[PDB]
């Protein structure tokens, strides 16, 4: 059979709500269900249907006439359960999974995974939100009836715990290590005991006393002399710079055309990109050609690589080989083993030509200055 | 004798938009004298090896 | 025969406190014991992977969680989300559709379909889907995406209503306030823009994206020292940002600190050599400084970066008039007057060039063109009347 | 498609064995380097001292390194033989696919480019990843119409897989979608 | 890597050898901005493992490609060094021959030991030579002993610089600085000592004192190529290109005629707004370049000039020529990809930025641009993997932080 | 300094949570104890431990994790 597991458990008051009243359990099954039990934990009083597995629970009021059940689930939402409603129908999303849930008499705080608290109303309308400096590990309730102080706590991950009322911070403490669980009650014989457990173990018990301009640069004589020369001889500068720009365009076009002629550009309709890396000292170097098809979606079927070296200095096993089908977007490393043959250190260039199989003009090329041999 | 009037107000950015940055101009570092001598002595051996 | 999900609560509590170390160990132990089929040691593990940079193993494990629970809308949502975190939006849409044919009452599917159709440039379907996402459950990000749709597709006339309705509720979001203020700047309104930018600055005093626009608005209506202080507020947070230094250089150019403005403008230009606004500002300041050789250079650069402008060619022609090149100034002024529509300064300056060339014939044509175009500048008023009476 | 997969699996088992042998050789080399640095430190020191059998650990590590090097050499030779036999098998398979359906010269050239990518294996690119990327792309741009599968299953990478099931699935799917009447293209 | 001599393993930050941000000054490693005046003693960072040092460019940690470790007139195996040691007039020149010509440190040390014992250990020169033999044999302390014993005999700038080398080899900057100030107490205005102090201060990367000591060198020499080049570079990159143009025109005035000097003069002239002497300097540079990497750098800088002028086509051609001349030029790839994405070709830009970030991982611009374009189209996984490497390259960036925040927000 | 510190210990391996740890009266006479279902040091050994004063009085094994 397919049973379930219980994850969250709190109590709910029957009719009196004093120190001697009878309380009834409320279980949150792993199956998305809430079981409102009996005073003696043997029979079911109610079965409530929830849309997601609850993680945190809050029970306010008296069960018979006025019960409010807030359920923080795993889907990052608070669902409230009232009388006659088998389904909540009043849900509030937090945007992040709720790490805690503590119910103040009027406001309901929800601790977010985004390191903050969000105070909502029991009708489904947020009224405030406060930001934490670090993560929220555990939220509990600090209630002292002498001063009527019922404030939510916060066990932050930055090695501190800050007690929070409606909006104000107070009584922030420090710990030698970030704290994972806090409890405030009448432990021992003090109405104001707070016991706290470190993320690494250990215990810290605290008893609350009842007596609570810019970098704008500078300019020197050189700058004013240069600006004076520019103001007195601006025309000649303009003319000679335009002449120099014309000559530069001329020479750049010349070199671009010469490169196109020799096809020496490792980057050059017909999309490709290749560059050759050399690795290793010693007589044997690993020469890996990183080749890449740079197109939207079009493979390149017939291509082939041919090496040009000095056959007296380098012994290439396979100086010519086909390349795989180049899929657009993947860098193919195609490696070879160059080997220096000269007994004396001689560094000679090696050319690489990538070309079609039906054409004789290289599609593109690359050069590599082979380093020294460091032989034997 | 009329002087052309220039606008007194420039163009001001009203939002910071992430633009691809370029690498920065590279001042070629100079060399020492020992380094030049070492490189020339390294290449002279190559030249004599090729010239034999 | 042991219970399947024995420790889902413990795994959830370890994952929700941002541990990702003990949670992983408990996940591995649970999976080794149960030989799989846990559906929540895989789910939380994939979410942890997604929290790290990896969005591939997250997709794989969400695929496994969908395979375990074939009818579970949240698993399909998570798989489509893992797709959308990669570049594939069509497949994300086609998985969100299946996630919707199992649950027709959630806002997340519609919001994510909107943001996907946005990346797919299908604006009708995106717009309708985001309207639906509002009607199911209004969220801030849906409002932002709808405003983005109405800005990309059309005009701010459609975005002002949406952003106003958005800021109407939950008015503490800095993004909404700041974007509505920016869109007010984009139009003639300068008052409500200041209102919303101040509303933002009350919450966040050091908001860089709002300080920049506030300082811009301030510079526009004089009072450069207030904008300079606004920029001093954020100078150290962003010490190298071209827009900030361009605005600071225009501040220093306002109060006749031309050298300390050339400095900031050149620094901003070095950090962004492809930004036409800094080039235009450098050209203008070098015109005001009467250098006329760098002014032409920077204005020609800004022309080569944004050529469909009228003031650029006007300033380039004013730089060419003092460079002993009057024919180039003629053709530049022709380009400008053809490419300018609502700035009479170009017409007045071309009239000045013509009248100084001894023509006095087409100078009247440029004067009449200016007077047809038209009104605040103190020194463009006098030359208006002096080139009138002397013609 | 079934006596063809066993050769692929033999090839991939040899590849995985080679990667394991190499990651073991890495550890052996690190041990040798550490013990060698210890011995060099003992050498540079003036004062005499017992070797503490550091030389024995060095000899043991050296024997391990030589054994692993010989193992890697033999695995490389076995991998090369398996690659040649796999090349012959895939030649036959492309032939039988180009006959089993009236495939022209263009589609036969596409198949020869996709299935016969390399001449031998290297520690950065192997037959499996390359043919898998090529087949995933050929099914992506030509033989698929659903975008969900196009993004979920029909993806291409150039890293050594942990299993050959994706490659075999893609090959069977290729033959299937050819049987229904599909045809290959490039654009 | 394989030689450990520093006593302290993790010493205080500021006492070990092992300014403008990478948004202004180009870089060579994660940090270590590019320097002026390459000298063959520059280490400029160090690798972590043998694999990283091998799988990187051969000239990324030294001015020259790294090695594995740092008829005939007279046959060394024929002469009895015990007889040439008796004659010091022969012994000194013979030792200089063996040491600097043949590079036989063991026989040189044998000769030097016999000579020193012949002189009854009373001449500092043989002590310095034995110390040098030791220092290049590997024994630093055994060399520091001889250098100290030679300083005791007679103070010389040579022995001071030798001890400085020894102390820097043992990773002890603050000992070398005290020794240098002691030497300056002996020689009140020596230029090599001040330059060594400045080199140590720049290796420790506190430029605010290296500039002071280079200024002292200038007050002494005023033709020093090292101090002039360093102060000039620092003046150029801290948005003062006119002072750098002056500092480099000084080297031009002193007969220096290089490819580096003229490209530097071109950069300075253009960025100091002197448009008449800008491009002729780049032309002289292209003329003087005795390499294929120098030509590529000059074409890269000409493309920078062009893109500062506008006319992105000329800069396109110049970057492509920088690639043609040096295939492993990552800045050219990055800038050409920026111009491509300016045109519209996104896939070309992606591939070129991937190539750039593969060639130089220590740079931050290719990673940032790849992450930016990815995030623009989607692919938040690639955007994260690239922005995180950007933050690894330039960890105090700003746009990288906003990108990482947006990404980590999309992941939840 | 409103929070008077009482005990700070670090050897107590108490890896409970903020919900499986509750204090109440357990033998009358106005002496409140604190019962907690503590996991293992890692989460392997479920052990119910109760605390009176600041010395451990009874820890006993539990079938499964509370």
């Amino acid at each position: 059979r397919r049973q379930t597991v219980i994850t969250t458990m709190t109590t709910l008051k029957k009719n009196l709500a004093d120190e001697d009243a009878v309380s009834c359990l409320v279980l949150g099954t792993e199956n998305k269900e809430l079981l409102v039990l009996d005073p003696e934990a043997f029979t079911i009083l109610a079965k409530m249907s929830l849309p997601s597995v609850p993680a945190f629970l809050e029970a306010s009021g008296q069960f018979d006439v006025e019960f409010r059940l807030a359920a923080a689930c795993r889907n990052g939402s608070i669902y409230i359960l009232r009388r006659d409603s088998k389904r909540p129908k009043y849900c509030i999303e937090l945007g992040a999974q709720p790490v805690g849930l503590v119910g103040v008499h009027k406001v309901l705080v929800v601790g977010s995974n985004q390191d903050s608290l969000h105070g909502f109303t029991y009708k489904g309308k947020r009224l405030w939100t406060v930001q934490m400096p670090a993560a929220i590990l555990a939220m509990n309730l600090l209630e002292q009836h002498s001063r009527g102080l019922q404030a939510v706590m916060a066990a932050l991950a930055n090695e501190e715990v800050r007690i929070y009322h409606d909006k104000v911070l107070l009584n922030v403490i420090r710990t030698p290590e970030a704290v994972t669980s806090l409890c405030f009650g009448r432990y021992g014989r003090e109405d104001n005991t707070l016991i706290m457990t470190t993320l690494g173990g250990g215990l810290i018990i605290k008893i609350l006393k009842r007596t609570a301009k810019l970098n704008v640069p500078r300019k020197t004589r050189l700058y004013v002399d240069q600006t004076l020369r520019e103001r007195e001889a601006g025309t000649a500068m303009h003319r000679t710079f335009q002449a120099d720009l014309y000559l530069l365009r001329l020479r750049a076009a010349r070199a671009y055309v010469q490169a196109l002629e020799s096809s020496l550009s490792p980057v050059s309709r017909e999309p490709l990109k290749l560059h050759a890396v050399v690795q290793g000292l010693g007589p044997t170097f690993k020469l890996t050609l990183h080749l890449q098809n740079t197109s939207t979606a079009r493979p390149i079927l017939g291509l082939v690589v041919c090496f040009l070296y000095n056959e007296v200095l380098y012994a290439l096993p396979r100086a010519f080989f086909k390349v795989p089908l180049l899929v657009p977007g993947l860098n193919y490393p195609l490696e070879t083993f160059v080997k220096s043959l000269s007994d004396k250190g001689i560094s000679d260039i090696i050319k690489v030509l990538v070309l079609r199989e039906g054409q004789s003009t290289p599609l593109l090329s690359a050069h590599i200055n082979m380093p020294m041999s460091e032989g034997l | 004798m009329f002087r052309e009037v220039l606008p007194k107000q420039g163009q001001l950015y009203v939002e910071d938009i992430t633009t691809m940055v370029l690498c920065k101009p590279k001042l070629l570092p100079l060399k020492s004298l020992t380094l030049e001598k070492l490189e020339k002595m390294q290449q002279a051996a190559q030249d004599t090896i090729h010239q034999q | 025969f042991p219970i399947l999900e024995k420790q889902n609560w413990l795994i959830h509590l370890y994952y929700i406190q941002k541990d990702y170390e003990a949670c992983k160990a408990v996940i591995k132990e649970q999976l080794q014991e149960t030989h799989g089929l846990c559906e929540y040691a895989i789910y939380v593990q994939a979410l942890i992977f997604r929290l790290e940079g990896n969005i591939q193993e997250s997709l794989r494990l969400f695929q496994m969680c969908a395979f375990l629970s074939p009818q579970c809308a949240d698993n399909l949502k998570q798989v489509a989300r893992s797709l959308f975190l990669l570049g594939k939006h069509k497949a994300a849409i086609e998985v969100y559709n299946e996630a919707a044919k199992l649950n027709q009452k959630d806002w997340e599917i519609c919001h994510n379909l909107g943001v996907c159709y946005i990346y797919l440039k299908q604006f009708d379907k995106a717009q309708d889907q985001l309207h639906n996402a509002l009607h199911l459950n209004r969220h801030d990000l849906t409002y932002i995406m709808l405003g983005k749709i109405f800005l990309l597709k059309g005009d701010l006339d459609k975005a002002i209503e949406i952003y106003k309705k958005a800021v109407e509720f939950s008015p503490e979001n800095t993004e909404l306030l700041t974007t509505l203020g920016l869109l007010y700047l984009q139009l003639g309104i300068y008052q409500k823009a200041f209102e919303h930018l101040g509303n933002t600055l009350t919450y966040d005093p050091t908001n860089y994206k709002a300080i920049l626009a506030a300082g811009s608005m301030m510079q526009t209506h004089g009072d450069f020292d207030v904008a300079l202080t606004k920029y001093k507020v954020v100078a150290c947070a962003v010490i190298e940002s071209p827009p900030l230094w361009n605005n600071i250089g225009m501040c220093f150019f306002g109060k006749k600190k031309y050298v300390a403005a050339i400095s900031c403008l050149k620094r901003a230009n070095y950090l962004a050599p492809l930004d036409w606004k800094i080039l235009y500002n450098l050209g203008l300041v070098h015109l005001t400084m009467q250098q006329y050789a760098s002014a032409f250079h920077f204005l020609s650069a800004a022309i080569n970066f944004q050529p469909k402008m009228g003031e650029l060619y006007m300033l380039l022609a004013v730089a060419l008039t003092n460079l002993e090149d009057s024919e180039n100034a003629k053709r530049a002024y022709e380009e400008a007057v053809r490419l300018d529509k609502c700035n009479p300064l170009v017409n007045l300056n071309y009239a000045v060039l013509l009248y100084n060339q001894g023509e006095k014939r087409d100078a009247l044509a440029q004067y009449q063109e200016m007077e047809k175009k038209v009104s605040s500048s103190l020194e463009f008023d006098p030359e208006m009347v002096e080139v009138a009476q002397k013609l | 498609l079934e006596e063809y997969f066993e050769l692929i699996d033999h090839h991939f088992e040899l590849r995985i064995n080679g990667e394991k042998l190499e990651e073991l050789l890495s550890e052996r080399a690190v041990q040798f380097r550490a013990i060698q640095r210890r011995l060099l430190t003992r050498f540079k020191d003036k004062t005499p001292a017992p070797l503490q059998h550091l030389d024995t650990l060095l000899d043991g590590t050296y024997k391990q390194v030589i054994a692993l090097a010989d193992a890697v050499e033999e695995n490389q030779d076995n991998l090369f033989q398996s690659f040649t036999r796999l090349k012959s098998a895939t030649h036959l398979v492309i032939l039988l696919i180009g006959l089993w359906q009236k495939l022209s010269a263009d589609q036969i050239a596409i198949l020869e480019a996709a299935f016969l990518p390399l001449q031998q294996d290297t520690q950065e690119l192997g037959w499996e990843e390359t043919v898998d990327a090529a087949l995933s792309h050929l099914l992506k741009t030509c033989l698929s119409k659903s975008s969900k599968e196009q993004a979920l299953n029909l993806n291409s990478q150039l890293g050594i897989p942990k299993d050959t099931s994706q490659l075999k699935k893609h090959i069977t799917l290729f033959c299937d979608r050819l049987a229904k009447g599909g045809r290959l293209c490039l654009s | 890597i394989l030689d450990e001599n520093a006593i302290a393993q993790v010493p205080r930050p500021g006492t070990s050898l092992k300014g403008p941000s990478p948004a202004v000054r180009p870089v060579t490693q994660a940090g270590r901005p590019i320097t002026g005046f390459l000298r063959p003693s520059t280490q400029s960072g160090r690798p972590g493992t043998i694999e990283q040092a091998i799988k990187t460019p051969r000239t990324a940690y030294t001015a020259r490609p790294i090695a594995s470790s740092s008829g005939p007139f007279i046959n060394l195996s024929r002469l009895n060094l015990a007889k040439y040691a008796q004659k010091p007039k022969l012994a000194k020149a013979l030792f200089e021959y063996i040491f600097h010509h043949e590079n036989d440190v063991k026989t040189a040390l044998d000769l030097a030991a016999l000579s020193t014992e012949h002189s009854q250990y009373k001449d500092w020169w043989w002590k310095v030579q034995i110390g040098k033999c030791y220092y290049r044999l590997g024994l630093y302390r055994e060399a520091e002993k001889q250098f100290k014993s030679a300083l005791k005999q007679q103070e010389m700038v040579d022995t001071f610089l030798y001890l400085a080398k020894v102390y820097i080899s043992l990773d002890q900057p603050l000992t070398a600085l005290n020794l240098f100030k002691q030497g300056l107490d002996k020689f009140p205005g020596e230029v090599t000592l001040l330059c060594g102090i400045a080199r140590i201060y720049e290796e420790m990367n506190n430029i605010s004192s290296a500039t002071e000591y280079y200024k002292e060198v200038l007050k002494q020499d005023n033709t020093h190529v090292e101090a002039i080049a360093c102060i000039g570079s620092n003046h150029f990159y801290t948005d003062q290109p006119e002072v750098a143009l002056r500092f480099y025109r000084r080297l031009l005035q002193m007969g220096v005629y290089n490819c580096q000097l003229f490209n530097n003069l071109g950069l300075c002239c253009f960025y100091a707004q002197q448009y008449d002497m800008t491009l002729t300097s780049f032309e002289r540079a292209l003329s003087l370049a005795e390499n294929e990497e120098e030509v590529a750098d000059v074409w890269y800088n000409l493309g920078h000039v062009a893109v500062g002028t506008g006319d992105t086509n000329l800069a396109h051609q110049c970057f492509r020529l920088a690639l043609v001349s040096n295939n492993q030029h990552a800045e050219a790839y990055n800038n050409l990809a920026v111009l491509e994405m300016r045109r519209g070709h996104v896939e070309q830009a992606k591939a070129l930025l991937q190539t750039a970030s593969s060639l130089a991982p220590h740079m931050y611009e290719p990673h940032f641009n790849f992450a930016t374009i990815s995030d623009k189209i989607g692919d938040l996984q690639r955007s994260y993997a690239a922005a995180k490497k950007s933050e690894a390259a330039f960890p105090d960036h700003v746009d990288t932080q906003h990108l990482i925040k947006q990404l980590e927000q999309h992941f939840a | 300094s409103k929070w008077l510190d009482s005990l700070s210990d670090s050897m107590a391996n108490i890896h409970t949570f903020s919900a499986c740890l509750a204090l109440a009266d357990f033998h009358g006479d106005g002496e409140y104890k604190l019962a907690m279902g503590d996991l293992g040091p890692d989460g392997r050994q479920p052990r119910l431990k109760v605390l009176k004063g600041h010395t451990l009085v009874s820890q006993k094994p539990l079938p499964d994790l509370p």
